[PDB]
This record gives structure tokens, sequence and C-alpha cells, in this order.
């Protein structure tokens, strides 16, 4: 159904996107649990090319998180 | 089966009917029927015009009660001024200026009934500020078009200004027959009445209103001319050596010069001496 | 001239004026890509293969 | 009981063409009939109109006829295409009023419960005043004074109706009567104000005078009630211009350099522009 | 007279207006808006209104029933 229209979107986000062609310093950054199902237009490198991964507590920063919090 | 550039006297308060009537019964397009008499073949006058409720069956002839219509007659002859039925109005929001195939059928039945019984059709939601719509045709039978067509008859008036709608065109109303011009009972002790006493403002020109909203308003306008310093500063650069006109045509952007022009300065230089004025004159008259 | 754009009336829907290209702005990008540059000269190490 | 009444722009022209179509041969001066509108906020508003005929005699004020039922069945017929349209009071023209108007009141205020009276002068154009509101008060005269009718005028101001710009717009189309032309405009806003202040307040001046000469009655305990505090209101103190020397000159003094100024300038623009554009022309010509 | 003319001109309604976006100022004195609903239609652009706040895809102001760029 409406999985057509969301691609239609993404589509226009990719077409301001490559509209923005580092014209001014602005930044772009989308945080995702699974970059699997993303579309490729904006996986392609020339659009997005970084690809962080923020892992779990990482045990020794997990304490030092509690530490921070606490 | 004479019908030359014919004219209707509407009156300002059979107007406000229509208006009034459109405005309470928007979306039901209700109807009503136009009062007039044909003192003669083209010169009709129209005095005054009634509201009547639309029935649920919709466009009808029955929804037009007959005894309620004659009751009302009869009080009109009672109290007020007699006059005779040959015509009828309704609020059209569907579209312009044409008639709906019920409308042309009960238009018909008019037209059995009266001589002419003129189709008006009145949009009450496309007047909105200036352009208010009233346009008459008649119907007209197979036989008039066998013969010479268009019954617009030999004169140069009704050419005037006729511009019939598209939709109305390709209806056979506005198309049969002709379209009426419309005139308007501007006779004296009436419009010299409405004049004077409706659009009232007399005593309100001696207003001071100093600063009660205008030390922030100056602020605003110190601010928007500000604006206009840069504007008319952009130009000034711009002002190229190669027929600046040239360079307006493709480079407009509406400065102080160009489109926000000294017409703009003259309101707010209006503005403030009017405030000067009311307030020098009433400080003179403070004694 | 096909593949244009044109302007039409309310009823009838007469042509007005054949307007500039509106389908080519809107939707040029896709899946797809025009002529880009990348000459040759930026190709480097291949030369045995181009 | 009700605040204060607004009229229409609606029901004005119509009153007035109502006199004239049955003054054809009811040459009594008197046109009686009933003003149906609305009163929903202590603000009551009249959106429909209806004239009888209707005769007097000066004989005690006291010999008249009207048509009950047909007016009766014209309410039925209004309230039935209108629903929210009802009676708000009865209308009469010939601004001397008479005396029949209390048993015209006695009669009608079955209708409405705060009977009104309104006179429409279809000639007269005094000023601008195109009709009068009237309500009917015989709770005592006042404190110490004996019994009467005393019918007081309730404040009435002509009010804006929705839709009906269109039409007075195209009627008129030749006066304009808007701030078009602002500076000349407001110039002839401030003249027949003026008009209209000289003409006012010297009707009160004769006011004062004819009491004085007490050849009328005297009704002070409302007239100085009313005027004295007009009179005695301080706005003749300069000294608050003194406090406020400045009480805009300085915004006087900007719009001089910078409305005067820039209209000098631009006008200097476009001279020199054209000055220049002159010249070349002649040099460049042949 | 041709100052009240003038003046009598410029009424354009000067009422609530509504909003359909607008596409992109093809010309002077015609453009192209879209309405909410889509229903993009061509229009005609007044002058009172330009450049100097008609970006290309930016939220516009149109009249109620004449949807004109105001």
């Amino acid at each position: 159904g409406a999985d057509r229209e969301v691609q239609r979107i993404l589509l226009e986000l990719l077409n301001q996107m490559d509209g923005f062609d580092q014209n001014v310093n602005v930044k772009v950054i989308m945080a995702t649990n699974r970059a699997d199902t993303l579309d490729p237009a904006l996986l392609r490198p020339g659009r997005l090319d970084r690809k962080i991964e923020f892992p779990l507590p990482d045990r020794r920063q997990k304490r030092l998180i509690f530490s921070t919090i606490t | 089966a004479v019908d030359t550039a014919e004219q209707v006297y509407i009156s300002s308060l059979a107007l406000l009917k229509m208006l009034k009537h459109g405005r309470a019964g928007v979306p039901m397009e209700v109807m009503g029927l136009m009062l007039g008499e044909f003192v003669d073949d083209y010169t009709v006058r129209v005095i005054d015009v009634f509201a009547m409720p639309q029935s649920g069956t919709g466009v009808s002839v029955e929804a037009v009660d007959p005894v309620f219509q004659a009751k009302m007659l009869d009080m009109l002859k009672q109290t007020g001024r007699p006059e005779m039925v040959v015509g009828w109005y309704h609020s059209h929001p569907g579209f312009g200026c044409w008639l709906s195939g019920v409308d042309i059928n009960t238009q018909q039945s008019f037209e059995a009934l009266s001589e002419r019984a003129v189709a008006v059709v009145v949009d009450p939601i496309q007047s909105v500020k200036g352009k208010v719509v009233i346009d008459a045709f008649r119907l007209i039978n197979a036989n008039m078009m066998v013969l010479g067509h268009e019954p617009r008859q030999t004169t140069s008036n009704l050419g005037h200004l006729n511009k019939p709608s598209i939709q109305a065109l390709i209806h056979g109303l506005n198309r049969h027959y002709y379209s009426i011009t419309i005139n308007y009972r501007k006779n004296e002790l009436e419009q010299k009445m409405l004049l004077n006493l409706h659009k009232k403002s007399w005593m309100e020109g001696l207003t001071l209103q100093d600063y009660s909203e205008h030390c922030k308003h100056n602020e605003s306008v110190v601010k928007e001319m500000l604006e206009l310093a840069k504007n008319y500063n952009k130009a000034v650069e711009e002002e190229d050596k190669m027929t600046p006109e040239q360079l307006a045509i493709k480079n407009v952007g509406k400065q102080d010069p160009k489109r926000h022009l000294e017409e703009h300065v003259d309101v707010l230089m209006t503005s403030n001496i009017v405030q000067c004025l009311a307030a020098m004159l009433d400080t003179v008259v403070f004694k | 001239t096909p593949n244009c754009r044109v302007a039409l009336r309310n009823d009838s829907y007469t042509l007005h004026k054949i307007l500039p290209n509106k389908v080519d702005p809107l939707v040029s990008l896709m899946m797809v890509e025009k002529v880009p540059d990348s000459t040759y000269e930026m190709i480097g190490g291949l030369d045995k293969q181009i | 009981a009700v605040q204060k009444v607004v009229v229409h722009p609606l029901v004005l022209l119509s009153v007035v063409d109502h006199f004239n179509r049955i003054g054809k041969v009811g040459n009594q001066k008197r046109v009686v009939g009933v003003l149906l509108g609305s009163w929903q906020k202590k603000v009551l508003d009249v959106s429909n109109s209806f004239a009888v005929p209707f005769d007097e005699d000066d004989k005690d004020d006291s010999v008249w006829f009207l048509d009950h039922d047909y007016l009766e069945n014209m309410y039925g017929m209004f309230k039935k295409v209108n629903a929210r349209e009802r009676i708000v009071g009865w209308y009469h023209t010939g601004p001397k009023l008479h005396k029949n108007d209390i048993a015209i009141n006695e009669l009608m205020k079955r209708y409405c419960p705060n009977s009104v009276l309104v006179i429409i002068d279809v000639k007269p154009k005094d000023l601008g005043l195109p009709t009068e509101a009237y309500i009917s008060v015989e709770e005592v005269h006042d404190d110490g004074t004996p019994t009467s009718k005393t019918f007081e005028h309730v404040t009435s101001e002509i009010g804006a109706e929705e839709a009906e710009e269109v039409g007075v717009e195209h009627l008129l189309r030749d006066i304009k009567d808007t701030t078009v032309g602002t500076l000349s405009q407001r110039i002839t806003n401030q003249v027949h104000g003026l008009k209209g202040l000289n003409s006012k307040l010297l009707d009160i001046r004769s006011y004062l005078e004819k009491v004085a000469t007490g050849k009328l009655p005297i009704n002070h305990q409302i007239i100085y009630q009313l005027q004295d505090v007009f009179n005695l209101l301080p706005d003749v103190s300069l000294q608050e211009f003194v406090k406020a020397f400045y009480l805009k000159t300085n915004d006087q003094m900007v719009v001089v350099y910078l409305a005067s100024l820039i209209r000098s300038v631009v006008a200097l623009h476009n001279l020199i522009n054209n000055k220049i554009a002159n010249r070349d022309a002649e040099k460049k010509e042949g | 007279e041709f100052l009240h003319a003038q003046e009598e001109v410029k009424r354009i309604q000067s009422i609530p207006l509504v909003i359909g976006q607008f596409l992109e100022a093809v010309d002077q004195n015609t453009a192209i808006v879209g309405s909410t609903t889509g229903s993009n239609y061509y229009v005609r652009i007044l002058s009172t209104i330009d450049r100097e706040l008609l970006k290309p895809n930016a939220s516009v102001a149109l009249h109620k029933h004449s949807n004109a760029l105001v």
C-alpha cells in the first residue's frame, strides 16, 4: 500500500540531499538500528559514506556510563 | 418571440434579500422567485423579491408551495405593494452562470406559466469582494434555432460587455436566446439616502491616536525602511554600465526604487502627519 | 511539441500556453544519471585495461 | 432592558422603499410597521422590515388601524424561511412622535417583551442619521419628579452586515466611500468631523441657551449630570505637554529626515537618470 | 482621479488567504503552484511579492477562492 509513498518520500529526500551538493556547511546524519533494510540510494557512496556502529554498553564502558550518570 | 436587448431594473433591497437568503441557505441551493412585472416587452423592472425555503425534495415546482405563494401575494397586496411574478432567482454554488438540468426543467414550467419567466443565476459563493453575478436568460423552443438563430435582435446594446461564461455557452441557457443586460435602480431619494446614511462616518474623523500602537509601529516602520535601506543600497552597487534596465529585468528584486516605491513611504508619512495634525488641532482646541 | 507541459482552460480545457518542461525536473533522479565528466585522466594504473 | 442596539445597513433602505410604495395613496405621513431581527448578547440587530397602511387623527391620537392577521402571517413566513429572525421592535416614521405610540407598544409587545420604537427619516438626511431607536421606560420619571411617559433613546450604531459589501460597492461605484487617496480622504475626514463637532456642540449651546430662557421644560436632572463632568474634565492642562514636549516630535523630525528627504532623494534619482538618458539621446541621435 | 483610481484598484480581496506550496517561478506574470491536495495548476504571479521571499520550494500563501500568490 503506502510503501510506494514512503519510497517517493525517500526519493525526494535523495533529491534534496543531491541538491545540497556541498553548497554550504550543513550536515545530515541518520540514526538507525539496522542498515540492512535501508535503500542503496542513501547507502551508496557519493550521498552518505561514514557508517558508524554504536555497540552494547561495553562492560568497562558500562561501568563508566554508570559512574557518569550517578 | 421578440427579445431585444432587454434590461432588468433590479432593486437594491432585492439584492439584499438575495445575499441574505443565499448567506442563510449556502449549501442548500435555496430557491426563490423574482417578483417583477413586464411594464413592456424588454424594460422589465423588479422592485421586490422574497425568500422561500427549499423543500426536502430539492429543486421542485411543488417546493414553491402554491397556497403559501398565494397567501404571501395577498399579504403583499394588503400591506406593501402588489407585484407580479415573471422571474425567479436561485443561489447556485455548484457551478457558474448556467442552469442545471432540474433548474432548466423548472424554468420551462415557469416559462409555460409566465410569458418569459427569466432564468436568473446568482452565485452566492463566487461573489466575495467585488463581483456579484446576476445573469438572466430565456429558454427557447426548437423553432428559434431552425430560423435565424441568435435571437439577439438587431441592435448594438446587448453586445456591450456580453461575455457569457464558458459553462453557460455549452449549456443552452445564456445561449438559447441571449444574455439580459442588468441595471440598478439608483434613483435619488433612494441612492442619496444610502450613500449619506448607510456608509456613516461623520464625527469619527476626529480621532487622535497619537501613540496607541504607533511607538512600536514607528519601530516597525524604521525596521521596514532599514530593509529598504539595504535594498536601495543593493541597487546602487548593481547600477551596471550596460543600460541598467537590461540588468534590472533579469535581476528584479522589488526593492525600494522598483516596487516598494515612494508610495509606501508616503503612506508612512501620511500616517505620521495625520496623527500630528489631529493631535495639534485638538491641542489648540484645548483652551 | 510532445513530452512537454501546457496550460489548459477551466471547463473546455483549451490550450493556453506550452509550458516548459516539468516532468523532467521533478523525476530527473530516480535510479539513473546523466553524463558526468570523470575523464580518463583521473583513471590511472589501469592503462593496459582501458 | 437591552444594553444597546445596532442597526444593520440592511433594513434602512427597505423601510424607505416601503414608505415610498405605500405613500402613493396614504398621505398620512405616518408609516407604521414592524422591524424583525435578533437579540443575542445585549446587542439588538434588525434584519427585515415590513410596512402596514396606517391612518391617524389628532384627536387624542387614538384613531388608527392595522392588518394584524396579514402582519402575523408575514412573521410566520419570515420565521419559517429563517428561524433566527424574530420581531425586535415596531417602527414609525414622522420623528415628531405623537401619543398613540403607547397604545401601539402595548398591542405589539406580545411579540417582543422589550418593545422598542424606531423612527426612519425617509426624506430627512440631517447630518448622517438614518434612523433612531427608542426604549419604553415608564418606571417612574425620576426620584423626585411626577409620572411621565419618558421614552428614552437606547444607543444605536450602524453595523456591518456581511455579503452586502459587494452589492454596495457595485451600486455606488462612483463615490468610493473608503480611505482611498489617504492624504486627501483624511483631509475630508477632518473636514466633516469638524463640521459634525461644530454643528452638534452648537446644538448643545442652543439647548443651554433655551434652558436659560426657560421657554421649554428643563430636563436638567440628566443634563447637568452628563455635561458637568464633560466640562470639568481636565483636558485643558498643558503641563502634560510640558512633561511630553517630545510627545511625538521626535517621530515628526525623523519622518522629516526619513520621508520627505527619502522622497526628495528618490525623485532626485529619477531626474538625474532621466537627464542622463536625455543627454545621451541628444548627443547620440545623429 | 488617477491616484484615486490607482488606490482604487488595490483591493485584491485583502481577505484570509490559503496555502498551496509554490513549485517555481517559471517567469514573471506566470507561475506554477501546487495546492496541498495536489491539483497542481498554473497561476498568475502578482508584482506585489517576488524573489525577495519567492524561494523555489518554500510554502507560500494563496487567495482562498483564487489560489493566487500573495
